[PDB]
């Protein structure tokens, strides 16, 4: 599931401006 | 009032502020330090208690020298003279700032509920009537914004507070801007950008309505609409062209999203000649009165627990470090106005 995808990526947590 | 009257006021008031900046409204030894709430590359935000008042506020803590070597010395001067000079209810207040030999400083007001970041990850999605709400205080705000010539440039969960009555506000004015005409700065957060900054053209407000799709896209669907491992990945995404909408999407919302996360400038809401009444007409709006959340009188649905007013339980731990103040006097020339 896509869910499943984004919980699994490096990218949960807080993002940082770039 | 009308909101042309509303606004034709609230410029007048910003004009006035941003012409004549408040300067040195405060000093470091009139607070206490109680918590870091948090700290990256832009700087430190702690939880500090006024002993005057007894009042909690966030105290944001930039390094001269660090902002000097992130070429943030400009971004810092617009973030500090655009937050002295607004007042609107959905906007964290900046009640004092200075500066000293080292730092930085803008106290902020400081709400114990956290970010909307905690909320979403935490219960995982909201229902379209719990996002319709944020997204409504949103649209108001930017309204607000880019009719005093402002780009806000940072919207994401991260960057809204939720106060004691479940409405939220928008914090973190690093990147927001004051710009008549277009502008190229790359700027703002890897998930949340334009394609036409990604692809380094002048751009423009519309780049604001099209985070506003990813805003929404992300409340509702419990993840962003262009995601991967690496920024580079999520640039190929939003690029392409495609986007695709779980299957629990409303009609109008499919539709409103459409709109927002729309390539084509010429056809993006928020950008064509009837503006922000695009967004707000839209089917997917029909039962939002938009007067009756301006004047916080909607239920919220959900309200944070109340544990205090200087409680940091939605809040991560962060390593506490000190707060060096040199005897000598740092980046005297640079941060002369702030």
């Amino acid at each position: 599931t896509t869910y499943a995808d984004f919980i699994a990526s490096g990218r949960t947590g807080r993002r940082n401006a770039i | 009032e009308s909101v042309k009257e509303f606004l034709a006021k609230a410029k007048e008031d910003f004009l006035k502020k941003w012409e004549n900046p408040a300067q040195n409204t405060a000093h470091l030894d009139q607070f206490e330090r109680i918590k870091t709430l948090g700290t990256g590359s832009y700087g430190r935000v702690m939880l500090v208690k006024h002993m005057e008042t007894g009042n909690h506020y966030a105290m944001k803590i930039l390094d001269k020298q660090k902002v000097v070597k992130l070429k943030q010395i400009e971004h810092t001067l617009n973030e500090k003279r655009i937050l002295q000079a607004v007042n609107f209810p959905f906007l964290v207040k900046l009640e004092f700032s200075f500066k000293d030999n080292s730092n930085l400083y803008m106290v902020l007001e400081y709400l114990p509920g956290g970010e909307m970041f905690s909320h979403l990850r935490r219960i995982g999605r909201f229902s379209e009537p719990h996002a319709r709400f944020y997204a409504a205080q949103i649209v108001l705000t930017f309204e607000y914004l880019h009719s005093l010539d402002l780009i806000y440039r940072d919207l994401k969960p991260e960057n809204l507070m939720i106060d004691q009555q479940g409405y939220i506000k928008v914090t973190d004015f690093g990147f927001a801007k004051r710009v008549k005409g277009r502008t190229w700065t790359l700027c703002g957060t890897p998930e949340y950008l334009a394609p036409e900054i990604i692809l380094s053209k002048g751009y423009n407000k519309a780049v604001d309505w099209w985070a506003l799709g990813v805003l929404i896209y992300e409340m509702a669907a419990g993840y962003p609409p262009f995601f991967a491992d690496q920024p580079i990945q999520i640039y190929e995404k939003i690029v392409s062209g495609k986007v695709r909408f779980p299957s629990h999407f409303s009609s109008d919302l499919k539709d409103l999203l459409r709109n927002l996360l729309q390539v084509d400038l010429t056809k993006r809401f928020g950008n064509l000649k009837n503006g922000v009444n695009d967004i707000k007409n839209h089917k997917w709006f029909a039962t939002t009165d938009w007067i009756a959340i301006y004047q916080r009188k909607v239920e919220a649905p959900f309200i944070p627990k109340f544990k205090g007013p200087g409680d940091t339980s939605n809040f991560d731990d962060y390593e506490e470090e000190e707060i060096r103040v040199s005897i000598n006097e740092k980046c005297g020339k640079e941060f002369s106005e702030f």
